[PDB]
């Protein structure tokens, strides 16, 4: 699984545990009608569905999958990633980066139309290379679900560092289908441009509290128009990325669009 | 034991080298300091580029890469394949004669030659400029050979080469700076920046009368 | 301060002859790749008070300034709606009004590259 | 292998006015002066100025006689492919000029002169008002001699597609010789500088020799050459 | 039929004395202030090409003008009649015409003649017709013997491409153009008895370019008769 | 003040101490090609002396300068008030020594030609 991918070739880890599973029947029937509800055939039912979600559910959104917003090109291109153990509370899925940070947030798409917004996860996604030791192969995706379960809200998830923490709902939106879904769609049509580029950018949000890093911020982004290219858009083109700058959260979800666009090449 | 190569280079001409005021592409700048640097690649890139086409190209040799050169090349510069050492590293360099650059009067360090693009169907003028290093820039040089245990992967084990061996290699010094001043360092492709001209060319320690048998061939500079 | 922020404006109020603007940053390439250099050997030199030099390097830069926006129809506006010369004529003390200058001077040029289509 | 320079020496007959935009100009305001030696600032001859003065010409010479025409710098024939350059089959080309500066400035003291360069005042009569609009463009002396050399790598074509490595004959070398001093000649026909068909930029040469300094080459063909080049 | 630079040789001739100037020259002797266009480093008079473009350009202008009457006020509102030759912004052309500069040829005849200083001072006058009082000035002009040389060439078709005829009556029209210039003034202080000059010996070759064989006897017809 | 540093700042205030007549100034730019294209010839010999001292040969280069100098008041008069407070003749009678006064007088005329664009449109 990285001897084949176009682009970063990165063997991608997936860990994510349901939260708060001990509360499963303790407490998660005794908030309503004060807890007449608590029996043996209404809470082994449960236990009798996540027999199928994390058991068997899961080769579904993995054979054939939904949302391709990285790789794209076929609605029914297969996951090439691999899960370690479907079972129960915990799932481990490794394989290529690329597939599975579709599908980490794609199974939870199929998560939050089961509890519809009860039940709450945090998962973990890093990018590893192919000959990288199992013992630290698990005690830093430790962190990545270990810090996004330190989310005061607690449905969150955490890429590739534990900086990098994200609700769910920040993620599939904020992240890619806003600002991924700005940046190489530009040149969609020149997809080959410079990665060579961007990432001189990101030097930028990292010395984003001085003040110079705003005029060196517009200085760069009309370094790429002229009379070579289609320039009907670029003034909005910067304008919604210099609006991202000045805000302390905004850039934060542009670290990681702007990672993804050069790890997928 | 270091067979130390010093000497100066200096060019004649402007000096375009890529780095990838409001100049479009600038050149390659020492960060700290921002002075133009010689980089360490383009010589090395531009010698195995040359001497791939003397050493080759006699001998009617495609060469497709710096993998199938022949051996006399990659002796002094290394590949991936038979690998017989790296032998010849070359020491990057900064410009040198700065202050007295300035106190001679060029206080850019950089002039921008503004240059045009006349399309043929509406003699139409398109403006665009390049960078070049100042004609009387004068670099520090050095690059160290050395006194060059072999590594063979090959079963000819601890193979030291000979006294002939060296003086093969050292033709090759001065085919190699010398057949440079005929052609390019940098940029503008076929258009004039990159005649340079050494000065002071030396080999140096760092057997005794083969020290003054290879001084000759970079007397030949 | 405002000073990096103030050109963000003094842009928008240069006079713009046709829409297109009247001032191309090529009017300018005499002296921003003469400042350029100016900011690279401030810095680099540690002391806040200037080199004897430096001091000097910058009468040039100055004088260079009051010759070329009263040579064109273009930087006879710039200068004193940004206040360039305004700038320059108490800069012989130390380096950080001058730190200042040039990155005043930087984010205009960027702000001036914004504002404008500027192809190459 | 081997490498066959072309020296000589250039010589303005007319003046010669080439100056790019504004680079620097401390004292002496002009309309656009000359481009000079920056440490020195003496004028010069820069290489992309004759390369295309020279390729120009030949694109309308191997056209308007075989009558197509040539509209951008990348499909001119192979002719002029192979010595300036292409980016479609001969990427890199064969002939590398060279810029020159001025190399005679102490006859041109000897020889009572004292600017280097002349300011030569133009005007332009419109024809509503009957009035004139002065001009101040200015020109380098008319008696002035750079250097020249450009030099040639002989021929290998390995960049091509299909034939790697094929060495040509000595008949292309003698074509590509013929058409250095033809583009030469036709240099010497027309104007260089700015300000052609005006009276300015007309350019002399001398010495056109060729020489070995690196490389094997026959003496066969260096004296066909040599006598291909010196003539015109 | 293919390429051709016809190179056009001849003699002009100052009759009358000349006084194309140059405004704050640096002659530096006294008032040589209405300098003449010198060489810069054998001090010798020249003559630019810009003025015989600038002649040419503006006596044909109206000559091939005000006769079909619509003034032509601008160096482009000139017809292509004209500006094929000379060169327009409208259709951005180089031109057809390089009109090179020439300077003193026979310095040496003039120093057998005995002509001492190669630059005579015309003195010259004001009269006001209320005082009577004589306004002197001292006027500076070329010796009225002097020759230079002659270089114009002429490029070939290349843009699809003039034809034969457009060769022919083009260059036509420069012996047409150039025969008003012989009786007219050229330099500085005109209609006052100066700048009259005297064209000779203007014959066409093949500098280069395979030039063709009836399309040359033509252009040798009307250049050496007018 | 010391008038060798003031040198480069004394250009503003003398440059309108030559009083302008109709308003508009008199000495135009057109006026002095020849002290701007005789200048630049002194100036890129100048710097390219790596001596203290300059060279005889070098002596005289400045002497054709002196006498066009006195020369151009001659014949003009709005170049005969240009010169005469701004005392150019002083920094060129004691100039004999070495370079010290001469490249200020190389550096103290540019500042005279771009004080004169500031004052004035210069259009185009």
């Amino acid at each position: 699984y990285v001897k084949r991918a176009s682009g970063i070739a990165r063997l991608g880890v997936l860990r994510l545990d349901v939260d708060n599973l001990g509360q499963a029947f303790t407490h998660g029937f005794m908030k309503q009608g004060n807890g007449k509800f608590n029996t043996i055939s209404r809470t082994a039912a449960f236990s009798r569905m996540l027999s199928l979600f994390f058991r068997q559910h899961i080769n579904y959104v993995l054979k054939h999958p939904k949302l391709r917003p990285l790789t794209g090109d076929d609605p029914e291109r297969s996951r090439r990633a691999t899960i370690i153990y479907s079972g129960g509370d915990d799932v481990f899925v490794v394989g290529a980066w690329d597939d599975v940070i579709e599908f980490g947030i794609e199974l939870r798409e199929r998560f939050h139309e089961f509890t519809q917004g009860k039940l709450t996860v945090s998962a973990g996604i890093g990018m590893f290379p192919d000959k990288y030791p199992i013992s630290v192969m698990a005690r830093e995706v430790g962190d990545l679900e270990g810090a996004a379960k330190s989310l005061p809200g607690k449905n969150g998830v955490a890429l590739f560092d534990p900086e990098f923490t994200f609700r769910w709902d920040e993620l599939l939106s904020k992240v890619i289908e806003e600002k991924y879904r700005h940046i190489a769609d530009y040149f969609r049509c020149n997809e080959e441009r410079g990665m060579a580029f961007i990432y001189k950018l990101l030097e930028l949000l990292d010395q984003r509290g001085d003040r110079i890093t705003e005029a060196r911020w517009v200085y760069f982004l009309m370094r790429m128009r002229g009379p070579t290219d289609d320039t009907t858009r670029f003034q909005q083109f910067a304008n919604r990325l210099h609006q991202w700058f000045q805000d302390p959260s905004d850039a934060k979800q542009l670290k990681t669009a702007l990672h993804l666009y050069i790890y997928r090449n | 034991a270091k067979i130390e190569i010093t000497g100066t280079i200096t060019v004649v001409t402007g000096l375009h080298i890529g780095a990838g005021g409001a100049v479009d592409k600038p050149v390659v700048r020492d960060p700290l300091t921002k002075w133009p640097m010689i980089p360490g690649t383009s010589l090395k890139g531009k010698v195995r580029t040359l001497l791939s086409r003397q050493y080759g190209a006699d001998t009617e040799t495609f060469y497709r890469k710096p993998n199938d050169d022949p051996a006399q090349i990659r002796r002094l510069f290394g590949d991936t394949k038979e690998y017989k050492t790296g032998r010849l590293v070359f020491r990057d360099t900064k410009l040198t004669n700065k202050d007295d650059l300035e106190a001679r009067g060029a206080k850019t360090l950089t002039e921008v030659k503004f240059e045009n693009a006349i399309n043929r169907v509406t003699a139409k003028a398109n403006p665009r400029q390049m960078e070049r290093v100042i004609p009387g820039s004068e670099f520090a040089f050095s690059l160290v050979y050395e006194v060059s245990f072999g590594t063979p992967d090959e079963e000819q084990k601890a193979s030291l080469p000979s006294s002939d061996e060296i003086i093969e290699d050292f033709n090759a010094i001065a085919r190699g700076l010398k057949l440079l001043e005929l052609d390019y360092l940098g940029g503008s492709g076929t258009r004039g920046y990159g005649q340079v001209k050494f000065s002071d060319l030396k080999a140096r320690a760092a057997d005794r009368s083969l020290l003054e048998m290879l001084n000759h061939e970079l007397a030949a500079v | 301060d405002d000073y990096v922020k103030q050109a963000e404006q003094v842009i928008r109020g240069l006079p713009k002859k046709n829409g297109d603007f009247e001032l191309t940053t090529t009017q300018l390439r005499v002296l921003l790749s003469l400042t350029a250099q100016l900011f690279d050997e401030a810095q680099l030199s540690s002391d806040q008070n200037l080199s004897p030099a430096l001091r000097d390097k910058v009468q040039y830069l100055r004088v260079r300034f009051v010759y070329q926006a009263g040579r064109e129809k273009a930087v006879r506006v710039f200068v004193e709606r940004a206040g360039l010369l305004d700038e320059l004529a108490q800069i012989g003390d130390s380096r950080d009004r001058l730190l200042k200058f040039c990155h005043y001077m930087e984010a205009l040029v960027a702000y001036k590259k914004f504002l404008d289509p500027k192809e190459t």
